[PDB]
């Protein structure tokens, strides 16, 4: 018979894991999809100036 | 355990990511509906 | 610049302190989805994983690694998020080498701006007051609250130095799109210091409550070229 | 052909009413004590008539004539 | 002093803590008809402010 | 004692008070007060006689919620140890109040004084007032505040020890000493060069003693009801409350004292 | 430790005087994190059998249902308690029907 | 009778009286706030015809009536007055004839405030009412003098509540409740009693400076003789700071005990949880400048107020995990207190989150005096103090009323007050960052498209709130009959996984506090022979 | 919602009339203003909301 423990540790872990991961994706979008959006094409007309 | 753990994760993350595009996108919604 | 309907996003900057006023703000949201993201996501779980566990684990009260970390968990992105904010701060009051004092004094429900500075011919000050352009008299495709009769000119790539005051009442200076924002105590002189990098039209607002006609208290402002600038003045 | 009043020690943060009022001061107490020479008196001229809303000269400029001054000029 | 003979007036009176000493009334008759006047006088004059005339 | 005697009795210590009503008539006091006062300050009745009447009312039933206190007190003995504690409690976080009320008052002393404003003169005091002497009158109003608390003291330990005359003289001693306080605190008002209206140096200098004025007049009341219930036997030699807390009430005001005499007489001229 | 779990409430199961302490140490025995050793298992049915209560008795496997988190562990404890459990007489839930 | 409301020495009477006038100031208040957002729904002035004035006015007395007349009297003296005695194991409070004059010169505010409006000048100047406007000059009736005396009224109606609560607690416990050993709801009001206490005398010194100077003559805050309009920022957010968290922390206690019942499962770290309960009361005394950022101080006291605002999240953070973390196991009941407690959680992160990006003085700048900071300020206030007076509410109305609800009629008003107040409060951060600034009655056009969108949001949670009027009256009139039929849900802990129904009928209350053992409604003598712990 | 919405109607029926600069073509003129001052380089300047 295998000592089944700890269910709620791992459970824990990834819960946390995955909240810093799904966090992640929603930083990173706004970082590198939304906010790198907005300095490029302000350093468009800055560059044609 | 990634058997177990594989039928009840993943299918929340998809339902995770409706309601909470439903809380904070709800205004996207009135602006293309008629921004007018 | 003008507010835009439906818009959810700083003006267009027109300074370099405005930059990193949109810089900051950020680089502290980057941080802030995180947490977001962390919170919401064990919030959402917990409620449907543990709504439906009858059993329930009533001897799970210490937790003594996970509370170590969870307590220095936010001291160090309270850490990362406090460098860029101290930097910022430090290089706004930069007024070692400006090139044009400015003076702002509100009467209450209005401004006066006068130039102290006697570049121009005259070797007088330039006064003149800015009142808000009543309903009544509201030419054919002018901005509603927001356009002036009179408005102050600025160059451009011109180190500019700010100094406001009031005279009845409190009232403060505010431009949205370049980032200044200063009380205007009665008897007080505060300054402040930005570099405009373009050309157009700024038109900000009276922040402070200040009575009746806080409302009609518009701040016109334009950036034009140094030339430009020069036979302006002199006309005044 | 711009220029202004450079930053100053002693006055180096955002409330600026005693580096006004000093210039002031210090112009009075230039000239009519020991005011032998023009030129060092502009220095404050030129930094109170900047800096310096126009309506607290002429409340200082009555206070002053009046004998109520509350600077020491002399 | 008198205060073992006002212990035995105090306790077993069942009247109201205010009216047991027989000296009380002295004090309260006198004191419900100006407070009367203190506390209605001022609200007569509400209206007359209301309307804006100084008297 | 009976199992029956004891359940004729309450089974707490704490003191349970019938209804009384003093806690509305000094609320309908207070908004006569608070109605009238806004109404003369701008006309609308004309002379200052609602004033006045307002201020008797509010005082009248002020007395008449303390006179119900001693009663309960001496007469029905409600008050035990444990009741004794909480009312010292009680006492010692209103000073604290009291206390906190004065450090508002330092505050604006020393936003104007550190740095002196323009409209005044570049100096603190400002150009033309003549300050109050700290040697010459203030000083004998310090010696006299210190000799109060050397007199009330052995008034205290005197009664402890259980002799009346020498417990009954430290507090005639107490009252007249804390009354030529007041009377020389009048004399020096009255004879002052600058009055309340004189800038922000006559706002803030008045307000801090002159909230301290209004405060030794409340203290020579609270010592004059205790001549009273001494004189008449109501203070024992073990339980004294309403002195006790009359006690502090006059150490904590002469350290109060010393602080409005070293920077609002020394360190302000 | 685990051992020292399992032996400490295999005897305080042979301690339950009545319906409401059997009620109460099961109650225990599974709001631990750890799932029961099977030998734990088997002195709570005794314990049913004492105080004379079918309910409860069918209720440890639903609890061990829930509980065991596998579908095979559930027939890994179901295999060697077979003789317990038809010596005893308790029928499994799916079985009861109710 | 008389004797019996107009002579209150009983505690339960007078949290009644606090409770009864809290809901006719809530009423009264809330109207404002529909007349303001009527006439913020399109631009131009549409139904107040040009008056600037009486709007301004309109906009004080709501905020005076929400802040010193509902949250104030509801949570501490309304919830504080009855559940501190009987949590602790006290028969009563420790001064119990002043416990009444501490609710009897509320009403006389009231009148004050009503007659301050009535006048023909009226109260135009804020709830922070700042000198130079409220002068003698510019506010030359005698309105806000009668204003100022309703803030006298009001400190000192808590003044003397605070000292009342803090004498007894410290002497007023039971047989075994040693310090250590408290409810989390008391050491909230004693740690609010504590601060009320240290902050309200500096309110009091500036408010009688302010009325000094405009009656007496005194340069207090006059320019024109040395005076500084800005000393009286300093005086009055001395007390206003530390006061965002006297109306916040009896709202921690709330939610501390919601989320442990219908959670069958007890706190994580109670020690850790009153610590920094006890650390924000302490540190909020270090940061009250923060509001005056912009007011000129120096670059190097900004760097410090920058600082010690951002140690607020340190134990702030603790309580967000810890709530969080005596969730994760346990069996959860999805009742109404529940669903309240659940909305608070994310609510107030989303609020704490907005204010920790106005903590920083460089980007404040860009974000004060703008609606950024009132749609902060209102997720704290309208979702985070509100929601845990809801909560509250239907948490212990049952046990102090003896009357039922009928559940399924309470979900459609908290759905209809989640889904309403979150369509008013998340589209102003869109307004604030495009710089709309605040106290205006009329905007630019373009400003007109998410304050549609709010105004049609106002009407939700005014229908929310006429819906809880009805609740109410369906709970005092035939409230006895919800509990005989299947309208209300009757125990608030459903029985174990293991425990047989007929079991769960000898225990029926497995709390950790006396309040929900006591008679339903509880006796007017509650404690004759005193209650034993541990 | 419904009866939330449709009150909300009623209400705005007993309102006073709209500022004359809502027109669709006093809006079209305003941005001509701001496309020769060149308003917003990145972002718009529409103005137009009828
Ligand atoms: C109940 C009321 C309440 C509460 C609880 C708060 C809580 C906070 N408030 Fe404030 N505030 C107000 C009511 C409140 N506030 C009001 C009414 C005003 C305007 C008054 C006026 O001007 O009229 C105001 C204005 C105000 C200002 C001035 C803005 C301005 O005028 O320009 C600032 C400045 O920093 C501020 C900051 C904060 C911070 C940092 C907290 C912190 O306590 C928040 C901490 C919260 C969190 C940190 C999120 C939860 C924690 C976690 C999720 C853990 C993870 C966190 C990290 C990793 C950081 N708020
Ligand atoms: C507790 C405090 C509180 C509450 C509850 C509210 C509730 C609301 N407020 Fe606000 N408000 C303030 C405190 C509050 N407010 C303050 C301090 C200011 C600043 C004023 C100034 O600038 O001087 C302000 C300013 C303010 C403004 C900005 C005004 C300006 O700057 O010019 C607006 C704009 O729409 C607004 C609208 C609303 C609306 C629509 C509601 C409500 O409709 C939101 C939904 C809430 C309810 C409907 C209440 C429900 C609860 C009850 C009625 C109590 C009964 C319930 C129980 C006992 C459980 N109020
Ligand atoms: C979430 C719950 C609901 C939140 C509140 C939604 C409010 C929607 C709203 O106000 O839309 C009104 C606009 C009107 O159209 P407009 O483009 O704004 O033109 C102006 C017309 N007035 C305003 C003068 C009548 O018309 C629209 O744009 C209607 C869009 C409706 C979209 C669906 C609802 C929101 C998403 C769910
Ligand atoms: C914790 C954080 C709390 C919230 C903080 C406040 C929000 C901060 C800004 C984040 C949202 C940015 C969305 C991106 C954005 O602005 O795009 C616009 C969204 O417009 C919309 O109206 C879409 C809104 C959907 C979101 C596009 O449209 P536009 O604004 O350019 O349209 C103008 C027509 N005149
Ligand atoms: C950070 C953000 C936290 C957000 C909220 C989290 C809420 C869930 C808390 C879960 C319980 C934490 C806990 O104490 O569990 C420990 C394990 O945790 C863990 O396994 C977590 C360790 C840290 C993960 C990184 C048990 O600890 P134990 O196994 O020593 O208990 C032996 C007892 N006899
Ligand atoms: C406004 C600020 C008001 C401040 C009031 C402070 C009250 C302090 C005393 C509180 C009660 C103390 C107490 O129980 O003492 C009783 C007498 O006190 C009393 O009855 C003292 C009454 C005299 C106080 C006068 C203060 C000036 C009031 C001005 C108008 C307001 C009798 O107690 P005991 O233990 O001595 O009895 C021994 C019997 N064997
Ligand atoms: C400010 C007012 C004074 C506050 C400080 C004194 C409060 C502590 C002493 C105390 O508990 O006695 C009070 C009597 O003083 C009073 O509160 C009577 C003076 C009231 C002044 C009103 C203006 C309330 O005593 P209690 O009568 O509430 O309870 C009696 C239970 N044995
Ligand atoms: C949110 C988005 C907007 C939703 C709008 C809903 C309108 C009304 C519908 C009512 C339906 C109904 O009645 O739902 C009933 C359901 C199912 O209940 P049941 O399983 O007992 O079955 C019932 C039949 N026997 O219970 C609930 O709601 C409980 C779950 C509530 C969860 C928390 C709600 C509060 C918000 C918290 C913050 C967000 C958390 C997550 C963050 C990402
Ligand atoms: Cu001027 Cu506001
Ligand atoms: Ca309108
Ligand atoms: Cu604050
Ligand atoms: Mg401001």
């Amino acid at each position: 018979i295998a000592p089944i423990t700890g269910t709620i540790k791992r459970r824990v872990i990834m819960d946390i894991v995955l909240g810093f991961s799904l966090g992640g994706v929603m930083a990173s979008y706004w970082w590198w999809g939304f906010h790198m959006d907005k300095i490029n094409k302000r350093e468009k007309f800055y560059a044609e100036l | 355990w990634v058997i177990t753990e594989g039928r009840r994760l993943i299918p929340e993350i998809f339902q995770w990511s409706a309601v909470l595009s439903v809380c904070l996108g709800w205004p996207g919604a009135v602006y293309f509906f008629s921004k007018a | 610049d003008v507010p835009t309907p439906y818009a959810c996003y700083f003006q267009d900057s027109a300074t370099p302190n405005q930059e990193g006023i949109l810089e900051l703000h950020d680089n502290i949201m980057f941080y802030l989805l995180v947490i977001l993201g962390l919170v919401s996501w064990m919030l959402y779980t917990i409620v449907m994983t543990y709504s439906k566990n009858p059993i329930a684990y009533k001897y799970i009260k210490h937790g003594q690694t996970i509370e170590v970390i969870w307590t220095i968990f936010p001291a160090v992105i309270l850490l990362i998020i406090a460098f860029p904010s101290f930097i910022l701060l430090y290089l706004c009051d930069e007024v070692i080498s400006p090139a044009m004092t400015i003076k702002a004094i509100g009467y209450q429900w209005y401004w006066k701006y006068e130039y102290s500075d006697f570049i121009n011919d005259s070797g007088e000050t330039v006064e003149f007051e800015s009142y808000v352009i009543p309903d009544e008299l509201l030419e054919e495709g002018q901005l509603r609250l927001l356009d002036t009769d009179t408005s102050m000119v600025v160059p451009v790539d011109t180190h500019i130095r700010f100094v406001v005051t009031a005279a009845d009442v409190i009232h403060d200076f505010a431009i949205p799109s370049l980032g200044i924002k200063v009380d205007a105590t009665p008897g007080r002189l505060n300054q402040v210091s930005a570099l405009i990098q373009r050309e157009g039209v700024f038109y900000g607002a009276c922040s402070e409550l200040c009575g009746t006609g806080h409302a009609n208290m518009p701040i016109k402002i334009e950036a034009v070229s140094l030339p430009k600038f020069l036979e302006w003045l002199n006309e005044q | 052909p711009l220029h202004t009043v450079g930053f100053d020690a002693r006055f180096p943060q955002q409330n600026q009413t005693k580096h006004c009022w000093q210039s002031y001061v210090d112009y009075h107490k230039c000239v009519n004590m020991k005011g032998e020479d023009f030129a060092p008196c502009k220095v404050f001229w030129k930094t109170y008539n900047a800096l310096c809303p126009l309506d607290w000269i002429e409340k200082w400029d009555d206070q002053r004539e009046k004998g109520i001054f509350a600077g020491d000029i002399n | 002093n008198k205060v073992i003979q006002l212990q035995k007036i105090f306790q077993s009176s069942t009247k109201p803590l205010w009216w047991r000493h027989p000296r009380s009334a002295l004090y309260l008759y006198p004191f419900y008809a100006i407070f009367a006047v203190a506390v209605v006088t001022p609200l007569l004059y509400i209206p007359n402010a209301i309307r804006g005339i100084k008297a | 004692m009976t199992h029956l005697e004891r359940s004729r009795h309450q089974q707490h210590p704490f003191h349970m008070v019938m209804p009384s009503p003093w806690p509305i008539v000094v609320s309908f006091a207070l908004l006569s007060l608070a109605l009238s006062t806004a109404l003369t300050m701008h006309g609308y009745i004309g002379n200052m006689n609602m004033v006045y009447l307002a201020l008797f009312v509010l005082l009248t039933s002020s007395i008449l919620w303390f006179r119900d206190i001693v009663a309960e007190a001496t007469y029905l003995g409600d008050h035990t140890m444990a009741v004794r504690k909480g009312i010292n409690l009680g006492f010692l976080m209103f000073v604290l109040s009291e206390v906190l009320i004065f450090a508002g008052l330092f505050w604006a002393y020393f936003h104007s004084a550190m740095s002196p404003d323009v409209t005044l003169g570049a100096c603190w005091p400002p150009v033309g007032i003549e300050a109050v002497q700290p040697t010459e009158l203030p000083l004998l109003n310090t010696i006299i505040l210190l000799s109060s608390g050397a007199t009330v003291t052995y008034s205290h330990h005197a009664l402890i020890a259980g002799n009346r005359n020498k417990a009954l003289s430290g507090l005639l001693i107490t009252f007249w000493l804390i009354v030529i306080f007041v009377t020389c605190q009048y004399i020096e008002y009255t004879n002052a060069a600058f009055t309340i209206s004189d800038g922000v140096y006559g706002s803030v200098f008045y307000a801090g003693t002159g909230l301290h004025f209004l405060h030794m007049v409340m203290l020579a009341a609270m010592l004059g009801v205790n001549y009273w219930r001494m004189r008449n036997y109501h203070l024992t030699a073990g339980h004294h409350v309403g002195y006790e807390t009359t006690i502090i009430y006059t150490h904590v005001l002469d350290v109060i004292w010393l602080f409005l005499y070293v920077v609002f007489y020394w360190w302000g001229v | 430790t685990f051992e020292e779990f399992t032996a400490r409430y295999e005897k305080e199961f042979d301690e339950a005087y009545d319906l409401f302490e059997v009620q109460r140490v099961l109650n225990n025995c599974f709001s631990y994190d750890l799932v029961p050793a099977p030998a734990v298992i088997e002195k709570a049915l005794r314990a049913a059998r004492r105080v004379n209560d079918l309910p409860t008795a069918i209720r440890v496997f639903e609890a061990l249902k829930y509980k065991v988190e596998n579908e095979d562990q559930y027939k890994a404890y179901l295999d060697e308690l077979k003789d317990v459990r038809q010596e005893l007489g308790v029928p499994l839930k799916e079985e009861l029907f109710p | 009778m008389v004797q019996r409301w107009l002579y209150s020495t009983n505690a339960k009477d007078i949290a009644v009286l606090y409770f009864m006038l809290a809901i006719f100031s809530g009423m009264a208040g809330t109207a404002m706030s529909l007349i303001i957002r009527l006439e913020l729904a399109a631009p131009g002035s549409q139904y107040l015809h040009g008056n600037s004035q009486l709007f301004n006015v309109l906009v004080v007395g709501h905020a005076v009536l929400m802040i010193f007349f509902l949250v104030m009297p509801a949570l501490i003296g309304g919830f504080g007055n009855y559940l501190l005695p009987l949590m602790i194991g006290a028969t009563d409070t420790a001064f119990p004839r002043i416990n009444n004059i501490a609710f009897w010169v509320l009403p006389m505010g009231l009148v004050c405030l009503v007659t301050s409006t009535l006048v023909e000048s009226g109260a135009g100047t804020g709830w922070t009412v700042y000198p130079p406007l409220s002068s003698i000059q510019a506010h030359s009736g005698p309105s806000v003098d009668l204003a100022i005396f309703a803030l006298h009224l009001t400190s000192i109606s808590s003044l003397l509540g605070a000292i009342n609560f803090i004498v007894t607690t410290l002497n007023m416990r039971t047989n075994g409740m040693t310090m250590h050993k408290l409810p989390l709801f008391v050491w909230s009001i004693f740690i609010t009693a504590f601060l009320l206490l240290l902050s309200l005398p500096v309110l009091s010194a500036g408010i009688t400076m302010l009325l000094l100077d405009r009656n007496f003559n005194t340069s207090f805050f006059e320019v024109s003789g040395g005076g500084d309009p800005i000393l009286y920022e300093h005086l009055f957010w001395f007390f206003g700071h530390p006061e965002v968290y006297i109306l916040i922390i009896p709202g921690f206690g709330i939610i501390s005990h919601v989320v442990s019942t219908y959670s069958k499962k007890p706190v994580f770290g109670e020690i850790s949880m009153v610590y920094a309960m006890a650390s924000i009361g302490l540190l909020g005394f270090l940061v009250w400048s923060h509001h005056m950022y912009i007011v000129g101080l120096d670059a190097d006291t900004r760097a410090y107020f920058t600082s010690a605002t951002m140690i607020i999240a340190i134990p702030t953070g603790i309580k967000i995990f810890s709530w969080l973390a005596t969730i994760h196991g346990g069996s959860i009941r999805l009742a109404t207190p529940m669903l309240y407690a659940i909305a608070f959680l994310f609510l107030f992160t989303m609020g704490g989150l907005t204010g920790v990006a106005l903590a920083n003085a460089s980007l404040d700048v860009a974000f004060h005096d703008t609606y950024y900071v009132v749609g902060h300020f209102h997720y704290v206030l309208s979702m985070g103090a509100i929601f845990s007076l809801f909560a509250g509410y239907y948490y212990w109305s049952p046990q102090i009323l003896g009357l039922n609800y009928n559940e399924k009629l309470a979900q459609i008003q908290f759905w209809l007050i989640f889904i309403g107040a979150n369509v008013i409060f998340f589209p102003m951060h869109f307004l604030g960052i495009n710089g709309m600034p605040r106290r205006i009655p009329d905007y630019p056009d373009a400003f007109a498209g998410w304050n549609y969108v709010a105004s049609i949001g106002s009407f939700i949670a005014t229908l929310s709130l006429f819906l809880f009027i009805y609740i109410l009256y369906d709970q005092l009139v035939n409230g006895l009959n919800n509990k005989v039929n299947n309208k209300s849900v009757i125990y608030n802990k459903a029985p174990d996984f293991v425990e047989s129904n007929t079991i769960f009928n000898l225990n029926t209350v497995k709390s950790s506090s006396i309040e929900f053992l006591l008679t339903s409604p509880p006796a007017v003598h509650s404690f004759n022979t005193p209650a034993v712990q541990s | 919602l419904l009866f939330s919405v449709g009150l909300f109607a009623v209400v705005r029926m007993a309102g006073g009339q709209d500022a004359k600069t809502m027109n669709k073509e006093w809006q079209l003129k305003s941005d001509e203003y701001l496309k020769s001052k060149n308003a917003n380089p990145w972002g718009g300047y529409s103005q137009v909301q009828s």
